[PDB]
């Protein structure tokens, strides 16, 4: 009764797109093929149920090259998208935002949005907008910026939850990352309701240590994302003892209207070996998914403070001993919050356990936390993300590139300027302040 | 930066209960009656606040609580002005709030062997200071 | 979809381009005939990039061979795997260039250019959404570069918004092949700058030194030179033309390689390199790949890096892969050597990854890096074309063939100019 | 409801934690797996009890060179211990104290820390640590002083209990033991409640003797040892009709806060044969524990006074000829007590008879004794190893490894003075006073 | 885990290197065509230390043999137990040095070092975490002594927080098996000394002594000297690679056995060493192992302990034993003994104990003593050499290649400052 749709862009929205629509069709019990063998509707929020036993997902896969697109067509996943629904280019944009936001991406863009209305007019209660890109990616940025601003015109106030992919500090894959970067956050800084921030260093290093995989290839990175994706939607997509919605998320997390850059949590994140030796507590995995090893982002919350929490726990979930770890949490030396947030912690509690997916690397368990943290610590990476494109600007290295795909210098200084802003305006409502 | 000190076994130089309360009490010149009364962390809070001018913003600090969710807050404060100064000695707050002998007297116990260790002799009036 | 348009020129370019398309049908598993006979349907995917359909299920190739003697020409019709190229594209003059400028860009070269346009309009249009030229050739020889040059010209002309690459080959810094090598490269390189988006420049005896050592082979006839040409010359196509978890095409490594319109002068590079023998006892795995793609010594320009910087570098690795290492190796390879790297240019390491690897092979690399010690190459040079120039020496019919003193005067003032833009931003800070 | 864990450090107290935890899993009935087929817990003073039905001990097996956790890893005792708990480095001390303590040691502490951290906040009753490490070696004494220090900050009074290993005087392993054995002792000495004193050369003797085993390899040896630390804290896992705890323990044998080194003794060590033909009697093991030549440590008590003892019995025992028995040997003038301690005895009887493991070369007894010695005659232990200590080190012997591994010439002369003060410690308050 | 490093100089090196590689693999159960072959799982639980694996689970020795002339790495590659070696490691020059210190430390050398420094750097970093080198040369040859010295200093600088062992042999005092000896040895010992972690000494005839008298052999060629030099020098390293009771490892021998920076030069030796006949009439047992060990017969150095003092003893068995007994002898064998052992180090030996016994053996042992008649080892050499500078002999022969009469003059004070010092320490009270 309650539908909200999902735009993936570009290759990485794709691919994660791809993850997450495996998981939510395992979830909900719809083979690959369409058909079926809490629960009675559910897939109704996400699967539109044809004349026939057929489901189709709400989904709108875009992309400029078609490589992957044709990849995902002649997947084991052929009959279940709407044909019609999966778009693609000619060419890439190659890395540029010019390109991909300017040149090439405005030949598609009337069709991608005719989609849009067609899925949303054959939806009565729609909610929201999820969409899945990268930051690095040309055509990722530039879509994303294009999807911004033709969306937020056509529908007037919705939710439009981002998930994006901060480039890492040290690994890196392109070379104009930070020109990228800073285009995007200014140009989209605006149209975002609430942006969910998640580095591939991170989760490389998440999926070492604890679930100690030494081949890590870049589906394990993909089903972690979709199992956080899946713990968010829960609430909406089956009942619990207390549910929250996605107008919840939205306000309990952004306090200002600039500052709604929180970074997301999974727990526990363990193998099968090393299931049997845990008991697995809902005291214990509030733990762990509060330790600051195991953030999702590469930066480290001791060395900020905490502006708003949001726990969501699914399974056999007992409130009292919930209520007892996050009281026990916040008695903690590690979490220190600021001055002008008493209360801290929002809690949402589900009834359905997390199911796994065949041949997954993590191991079943019967309560899962997922932990969404609006800080500080991210202004430390704005920080790393300003230097990178000061020190690339200083002497105008791909400016011709930029500029020949109809861009101007002004409209760098420009992103440059609030880029700056937006950092001050972080810092100084971090820092505490006299009467 | 600030010196560390462990208590785990030592003679002659650990204190009476009856002689650990009024050093409290010269200190701060106040009336506290029983060490189990300190659970409040308002003396806590001033010890640091004698011990490195700074540090610590005893305007946050209130010396008026008598709840348990008042407790705490006295107690995040000494926890900040912990990490600033660098020392690496965790306040079991979870223990000290029930205001009970035994988890209070050993906190104390510790903090005594902390204030000679940091203490340059200095000297003001508390009074203005709390006012 | 995303079409390559292939144009050979020269004797250079056509046995290199004979060696390529070796490479291509055995990639795609497409018979000497003509006729599909591979097994995985993965191939025929994208098969319209390279080869083009035809009726009864023929693939001939979307190549020009272009030459104004019929010795080549006749040597690739006769022999082995020429049953399958068109005859219309076979287009050959009658007298050589003579490793003369004029007599290969101005003179010969302006009948022979008018044909060969028609082919190449006639290719384009038969295109479904063309993606660029690519063209072989020497800078020494007067038939690859005379009419290379006038080609590049030509068809930039026509498609101004293209992206076009050229496989040059430098000529040798210790023996040169023919006596003129100055005056045609000079000349030459010249006109590359103004009208092209990219250059991998090779060298001859880099090549020697690479097989004779790596390779460990005693007698190198040009049909293993070429060879390890081809490899790396299909390397930085392969990536669009088969799925891939990071893909990336022409104009992706373009924008990444060349910071500025004027620097873009690349040197390739390969790997694995192991002889017969010695390939039972490696472990074929990422660290050691890395490892060999970086050493100075396996490098195919007659450059060692060692007295440049690294301006920014691309891989592109083949085979099946966990990136955790791709990206890991890189870091640590980049910290190590960090004095070789410009500091203004943060992270300069582009990294793609395909999903297919080469045959007989578990997995490969290719390494593409724009460095700042090509600017010793173009300063050789023109230290020899200078001292030839100052005394009027062989050009008594380049100036007879139409050319004159005064074509000389830009060419050199370009080149000088060139290469001190080069060295200036090695030690900018 | 009482919860203590035991640390591992070393070989020597891998390969006795080795036999240790073998034993328990027999006494409480668990099977290797960990299923199984006075008791109602028992168990859950040292086996968390986790999801399943499964057992995981709570133990944190620590050393640096992999050689011989590795082979515990592939042991029999594959699938009981949690596979996080056994932490390994990379290269060993190699008999350097200044190695495990300043160089190697410092690159593992902070990992050691922190799943010792994660197991006492576990459990809710803690109430001390048990530390099994050697003299002589040097990750045993080097790392095993850096682990005291770190867990007495963390955990301000909490017991601290080492079953140390002393050299032997004659027998001799290693060739720097009075270098690393003066250096421990110095640094540890002010972080111990109780040290329990076992030497590996009495214990030969004992079984050459007593038990008459002509081939006592290092198995043999940590059976019989392992008895011992299990009467200590028999108490706790079975009911009785005087029980005693871990702190009364530490309360009853320390007069001093520097003499806390008492010396163990088992009762009765016999053979199978000989067991038939010996009535096994309450009055004769009290005596059989007090007859010079069973004691475990290479000294004769007749050279000095006892200070104070601790009796432990287990099985059919009677508390009226307990204290008949004693009384007994109270007159006996080979023993002789000090002046100011007119009480010198202190009983505990449980009713649990011993166990034994199969294989092993004690017979089974319905009687057992466990004596805890605080005596003066240990002062000649100390004399004979700062005699060798002061021996070597006048001419600068084997220092230069030392200093070149994080360490001062200096420092060595602080830890000679300090055993120098503690040697006429012993004595001064031994000796009489006058009035 | 802790792999170590092997390298190889000079033709004995050459030599007792394949008699050593024949040990470890039997020890192993690697088949000669480099397939592991075994039964017991235990084996291939520290395989890495000595081996490292390829594709198609072949193992590969991580060894570097090095030689000035080709004929000893020839018959290593064409005999048997040739086919596992890495032939990228058989490096080797053209021209022999010699039995010349310069020309195998200066001028043929200096050509060879840098080859095989980039091969020592490659297989450092494919190792996971170094343990140290292990190095067998001579003392008296050209090459083994030149470059074996060179590669000292070499690899010293680059690693300079690791463990190596030096596995000489020595030269002998009756019969000179080169003209000029001292030359050589005593500008070796003057940069081994310097520069290196714990020497063993190994003798010629005391090799003939032991073979002849104890294994009662009549003629023993270099065949059955090189397998008795290689039980020891596989021993030492046996504890870690194999799980013991008490285990031991490179680096804890070391801390041991050397008081003193400069007083770092030990002396072998093994043991049981019986004939085929007379094995049936001893009951192996530890009694008797400790009894063979410590008599001044059965000692592989020149040098009887009967006229010096042990300042440290090591003593690392193998096998199964019970260790009452290890502990109870060895005090029985102090206490009576207690006339050659130095006073000032109480309880002066160390012993080790590992659980595999060695190939057909129930239990052996290995005995390694630094002792104080190793003084008189060098007083021979010194006074030797001493003479020989004073009539000038050979030195024009030495000063031709870049050395100096000015470099001999510390290397002969070196000398005898070392000596003093033995001496000094065994008197000392
Ligand atoms: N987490 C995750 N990130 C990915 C994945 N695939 C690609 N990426 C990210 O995508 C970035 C590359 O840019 P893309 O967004 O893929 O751009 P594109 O889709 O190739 O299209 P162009 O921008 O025109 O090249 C890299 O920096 C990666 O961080 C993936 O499977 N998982
Ligand atoms: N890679 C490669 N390069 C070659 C080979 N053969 C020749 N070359 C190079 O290519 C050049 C050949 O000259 P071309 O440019 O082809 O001139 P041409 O074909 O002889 O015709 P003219 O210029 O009129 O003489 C020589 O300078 C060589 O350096 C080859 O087999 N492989
Ligand atoms: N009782 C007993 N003692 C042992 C046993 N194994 C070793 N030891 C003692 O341990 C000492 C050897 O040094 P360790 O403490 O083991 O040092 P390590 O654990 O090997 O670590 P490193 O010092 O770095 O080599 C010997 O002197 C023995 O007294 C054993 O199985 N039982
Ligand atoms: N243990 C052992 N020693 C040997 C054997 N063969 C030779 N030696 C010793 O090693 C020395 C050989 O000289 P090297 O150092 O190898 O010199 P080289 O390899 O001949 O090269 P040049 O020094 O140039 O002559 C001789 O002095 C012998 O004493 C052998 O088979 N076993
Ligand atoms: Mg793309
Ligand atoms: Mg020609
Ligand atoms: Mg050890
Ligand atoms: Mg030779």
């Amino acid at each position: 009764m309650r539908e909200c749709i999902s735009i993936h862009v570009g290759q990485a929205g794709v691919q994660i797109g791809n993850a997450c629509w495996e998981l939510y069709c395992l979830e909900h019990g719809i083979q690959p093929d369409g058909q079926m063998p809490h629960h009675h509707d559910s897939f109704n929020t996400f699967f539109s149920e044809t004349g026939a036993g057929k489901h189709v997902p709400r989904a709108v896969f875009v992309d400029l090259e078609p490589t992957v697109i044709d990849e995902v067509r002649t997947g084991t996943y052929r009959q279940l998208f709407h044909p019609e629904q999966l778009i693609t280019g000619k060419e890439d944009a190659a890395n540029n935002y010019a390109r991909g936001h300017y040149t090439i991406g405005k030949e598609i863009i009337d069709l991608v949005l005719d989609r849009i209305r067609k899925l949303a007019d054959q939806c009565t209660g729609l909610q929201g907008f999820l969409v899945f890109h990268s930051f690095g990616g040309g055509t990722g940025s530039g879509f994303t910026s294009l999807l911004m601003e033709r969306l937020s015109v056509d529908y007037g106030k919705k939710s439009k939850l981002e998930f994006s992919i901060y480039p890492a500090p040290q690994v890196s894959t392109a070379v104009v990352e930070p020109y990228n970067s800073i285009l995007t956050t200014h140009t989209t800084l605006e149209h975002s309701d609430c942006a969910f921030m998640v580095d591939n260093e991170a989760i490389y290093d998440i999926c070492r240590r604890n679930l100690d995989i030494e081949r890590p290839t870049y589906t394990n990175l993909n089903r972690l994302i979709s199992q956080i994706v899946s713990s968010i939607t829960a609430s909406l997509r089956f009942d619990g003892a207390l549910n929250v919605d996605l107008t919840q998320f939205q306000t309990n997390l952004v306090p200002y209207p600039r500052i709604h850059f929180p970074l997301a949590t999974y727990a526990p994140v363990i193998s099968a070996e090393k299931a049997y030796h845990e008991q697995l507590s809902v005291a214990e995995i509030t733990n762990a998914c509060f330790e600051p090893a195991n953030q999702m982002v590469k930066c480290d919350p001791r060395h900020g403070k905490y502006m708003a929490c949001c726990l969501l726990y699914r399974g056999d979930v007992v409130p009292k001993d919930v209520n007892a770890a996050i009281a026990t949490i916040k008695t903690k030396r590690s979490i220190q919050f600021v001055d002008w947030c008493p209360t801290g912690f929002k809690v949402g509690i589900n009834y359905q356990p997390p199911t796994v997916v065949p041949g997954g690397d993590l191991a079943k368990v019967q309560r899962a936390v997922c932990m969404l943290s609006n800080t500080t610590a991210i202004a430390e990476a704005w920080a790393r993300l300003d230097h990178k494109f000061d020190l690339m600007y200083a002497k105008r290295a791909f400016v011709h590139w930029y500029v020949g795909e109809g861009m101007e210098e002004g409209e760098f200084s420009e992103a440059r300027e609030d880029m700056a802003a937006l950092e001050k305006d972080y810092e100084e409502v971090g820092v505490d302040s006299v009467e | 930066m600030a010196v560390n000190v462990y208590s785990t076994s030592v003679t002659s130089e650990n204190l009476s209960r009856h002689d650990m309360l009024a050093w409290v009490n010269d200190s701060l010149h106040l009336n506290y009656t029983k060490i189990e009364q300190l659970c409040s962390g308002a003396a806590y809070c001033q010890f640091m606040d004698m011990l490195f001018p700074g540090c610590v913003h005893l305007r946050k600090v209130k010396f008026q609580a008598k709840l348990e969710h008042e407790y705490i807050h006295n107690f995040k404060v000494l926890q900040a002005a912990f990490k600033k100064m660098g020392v690496d000695k965790i306040i079991p707050v979870e223990k000290l709030v029930k205001g009970k002998f035994q988890d209070n007297f050993e906190f104390i116990q510790w903090f005594k062997k902390f204030f000679d260790a940091n203490y340059d002799g200095k000297d003001y009036n508390p009074l203005l200071a709390r006012q | 979809m995303r079409e390559i348009v292939h144009i050979q020129a020269g004797q250079c370019g056509n046995q290199i381009g004979a060696k390529f398309w070796e490479v291509i049908s055995d990639e795609h598993g497409i018979d000497p005939s003509g006729n599909y006979v591979g097994d995985s349907d993965l191939q025929l995917e994208r098969i319209s990039v390279y080869y083009n359909e035809a009726s009864s299920h023929k693939y001939v190739p979307r190549a020009i061979l272009v030459d104004l003697e019929p010795g080549t020409m006749d040597s690739v019709r006769s022999g082995a795997f020429g049953h399958l190229f068109r005859p219309d594209n076979f287009i050959f003059g009658q007298s050589g260039a003579g490793n003369n400028w004029a007599k290969g860009h101005y003179t010969e070269g302006a009948e022979l250019v008018d044909s060969v346009l028609d082919v190449v309009r006639k290719e384009c249009e038969n295109c479904d959404c063309l993606q660029g030229f690519q063209l072989t050739h020497s800078l020494g020889g007067g038939t690859g570069s005379g009419m290379g040059t006038l080609l590049i010209s030509k068809v930039r002309e026509e498609y101004p918004d293209r992206i076009m690459n050229t496989f040059s080959v430098v000529p040798s810094p210790k023996v040169s092949d023919t006596v003129v090598e100055p005056y045609n490269a000079t000349l030459s390189i010249h006109q590359l700058v103004e009208n092209t988006d990219e250059t991998y420049c090779i060298d001859n005896e880099a090549l020697y030194d690479i097989c004779f050592r790596t390779l460990k082979l005693a007698t190198p006839t040009y049909g293993d030179l070429n060879h390890l040409v081809s490899a790396t010359m299909s390397g930085v196509t392969t990536s669009l033309r088969f799925p891939g978890q990071l893909n990336a095409d022409l104009r992706k490594l373009a924008v990444n390689m060349v910071p500025f319109p004027r620097l873009h002068f690349f040197m390739p590079g390969f790997a694995p390199l192991t002889a017969r023998g010695s390939q039972q006892y490696r472990a074929l795995t990422v660290p050691e790949l890395t490892q060999q793609m970086f050493d100075a010594k396996n490098m195919m320009a007659a450059c060692d890096p060692r007295h440049g910087r690294y301006l920014t570098v691309a891989t592109v690795f083949r085979g099946r892969m966990s990136m955790k290492e791709v990206d890991e190796q890189m870091l640590a390879i980049q910290s190590k050597n960090s004095s070789y790297f410009v500091e203004w240019i943060p992270n300069n390491v582009k990294v793609a990854v395909c999903d297919i690897p080469p045959r007989g092979l578990k997995m490969s690399s290719t390494f593409i890096g724009n460095s700042t010690a090509i600017q010793e190459l173009f300063k050789r040079i023109s230290e020899q074309f200078t001292a030839m120039f100052r005394r009027k020496a062989f050009l008594h019919w380049y100036t007879g063939e139409g050319m004159d003193e005064m074509e000389f005067t830009e060419a050199e003032s370009n080149m000088n100019d060139l290469v001190s833009e080069y060295q200036q931003y090695q030690d900018a800070t």
